[PDB]
């Protein structure tokens, strides 16, 4: 309970950075197909709500509870896509440094109690 | 709506007609 | 769930790669006059879907199906040829070659930045593998 | 990304413009004949934001 | 059904992986119809995370085991 | 819906 | 399906 | 460095926009009327510095897209449907060795924020194994 | 074998150089009063037809004769 | 603030 | 289905809890043997 | 050996494509020879049968006058192929040995 | 049959003559 | 004022009159 607790926000900003993460390979995947609107999700608000209340599923195809925004189009196009590929790329190298910045620090929390038990 | 940035509602349908 | 994004651009390079090979079809039948059955050769185009279930929200993309491009047949006077129309109206087919070497381009580029999404994915499954270790 | 289709799109039409044009040279001994005008029209495309 | 049992279909699991992975890189090498070189480097990527994950499993059960082992009783 | 990608949907359409 | 891949090989065996 | 991040983003989006103006810009060169039928006036994006909550310092945003102020080429044909009582038909200020050089310093700057993104990734990815 | 690009572009490499022999060989023959038998030379033509290996979908081009 | 860049700021203009 | 993110950190938590098992047990039976091996 | 069974198909293919690629680099190089026939060996049965070399003729595409019947489109594409072929070869290989590697360190 | 193909006979030699024999 | 240096001062707005009024 305690040590469940403890790793508890981490574990969670992690799966929500690997949910984040197939969102944009989605758009980046999407990237060329006519008339496709861009999603995203905000992170801290989904994060909080996934915090307070546990992790839920749409089914169970099945997919999860966050809500899918729309991203604001940079500039129009004729096929009707929003999927602007320098804010994709962007957002797909942030979320890779964050996600790693996840792994490492949870990899150090739990080397910092692997520690203390180790004897 | 600035853009980047994140919004509920989707953009419109846009269309790029020859005559109005 | 990282795992999906290997489907997700499997499914992407998959896509890209049909599409692809179609407009390199259409480019290399710009010049022909007969087909198999004797009718000229129509420009053909993939269409693009999200290959998602009724019920997932975001997939990758999949081919739907192959289509006839639309636009009128690129009529040549030519009434010596055996094949020929009533005036002698060659029918050839009606393939943009600025539009098919743009398609190339496009698909090759997309295809590229699938295959570095891929590439990136893998190393932080590697890296997750490598959690408390 | 999608400027290389703005500029295909100018690249097709100046090929049409230049077969309308060679289709009027081509009939330059045509009895009684009416040349072909051409025009680029420019198509904005809506939508947002800039 | 068991530890044993889940532990050997996990293992089983892999293997098959592994081996239609392979299978269908052979198949490509052969100059068969049908297979593309993108599902072929794609399914030989799962194939080796799979085997890591195996591996990493593994090395896990072992140090638990040797943790429980050291125990003085 | 999806649509034909590239050359084809990149290009002003016929009105109707 | 209907249409082969351009990484595939040569469909014609 | 996530500003880092923000910033050559916000870059990146500014030199893309500019590209495609000029892009649409040298793509209507010769073109006579618009929908409306109004001529093209060519298209301008303003720069503006993001800084908003970072001081003097930020990225750049394009404030907005504005018609060039200089004044509309005249031709004379009289039969064309636009032409006015004087009989010249307004064709757009498109200056193509400008546009030219805008795409190519656009390209540039472009490559330049790229490669500034991918070092700045790349610090942090070494910052990320601090003290191992 | 090839690779389904490889093939679609090789044959129109083949195809094309099979056309410019075709035309080459007509303007070289284009004075030309008798053949090694004592009948005309007749310009010569190339047809391409789709080899169109799946059903209908793709294909690249081959030529059946001259 | 900031102005259109490239071709029309670096180009002489008449004084305003 | 469960991805390795999950995996992996049910697997480490279940790792930390039985090496705490382990050396709390080890505590208890040393004292034990400790308290047992007195000379009354 | 087992770990020869293992490897034995991707060393074979990757022995005949290079097989092939001298053989195709031979074809290139001798185009002018007036007489020269093109030769090639068909990669599948060839490979059928070290699992378990012979060359045969190309049928020629344009009668040239010296006899030669190289082409010089359809072996350029075959030299691509098969270069494109010996690097997924070795990709191959090379992940296969690297997996029995990490499955041995420790 | 196809040019390009593989058969394991050689072509025939190409003779060109310029009179009929 | 070395070019290249640091100065507390902006540097001021240059011009470029194609007449001296």
């Amino acid at each position: 309970d305690r040590l469940d607790a403890a790793l508890r926000f981490q574990q969670e900003a992690l799966n929500l950075r690997a949910q984040r993460q197939e969102i944009l390979a989605a758009n980046i995947a999407n990237a060329d197909t006519p008339g496709y609107q861009a999603r995203d999700i905000d992170f801290a608000s989904e994060l909080k709500k996934v915090m307070v209340r546990g992790r839920e599923e749409t089914g169970g195809v099945s997919s999860p509870a966050v809500d899918l925004l729309y991203r604001v189009p940079d500039q129009p196009s004729l096929d009707g896509n929003t999927v602007d590929m320098d804010r994709e790329r962007t957002q797909f190298a942030d979320n890779s440094l964050k996600y790693q910045m996840g792994l490492t620090v949870l990899g150090s929390q739990l080397k910092g109690m692997m520690n203390v038990l180790q004897g | 709506g600035v853009p980047g940035a994140l919004s509920n509602q989707p953009a419109p349908p846009n269309e790029a007609p020859i005559a109005t | 769930a990282l795992l999906n994004i290997f489907d997700i651009a499997g499914s992407a390079l998959a896509a890209q790669s049909k599409r692809l090979n179609v407009a390199a079809s259409n480019l290399a039948n710009a010049d022909s006059v007969t087909g198999p059955d004797g009718q000229p050769y129509r420009a053909k185009q993939v269409v693009f879907q999200v290959d998602a279930a009724p019920g997932q929200a975001t997939g990758g993309v999949k081919v739907a199906s192959v289509i006839e491009s639309q636009a009128p047949e690129k009529l040549v006077y030519e009434p010596g040829n055996p094949l020929a129309d009533a005036n002698g109206y060659v029918k050839m087919p009606n393939v943009d070659v600025v539009g098919e070497m743009v398609n190339t381009m496009s698909a090759s580029r997309s295809y590229q930045a699938n295959i570095e999404v891929l590439n990136t994915v893998k190393s932080m499954m590697l890296k997750t593998l490598t959690l408390g270790q | 990304d999608h400027a290389i289709y703005t500029a295909m799109g100018a690249a097709s039409q100046t090929l049409n413009q230049q077969a309308v044009t060679a289709s009027n040279l081509a009939n330059a001994s045509t009895p009684g004949f009416r040349a072909q005008l051409n025009a680029l029209r420019a198509v904005p495309v809506d939508g947002l934001s800039l | 059904v068991s530890f044993a049992g889940q532990l050997h279909a996990a293992l089983d699991r892999i293997s098959d992986r592994q081996a239609a992975a392979r299978v269908q890189a052979e198949k490509f090498t052969l100059g068969e119809p049908g297979i593309a070189l993108n599902d072929v480097m794609a399914d030989m990527q799962k194939a080796s995370v799979s085997m890591q994950m195996g591996i990493q499993v593994r090395n896990k059960l072992v140090a638990a085991y040797q943790e429980v082992m050291s125990m003085q009783v």
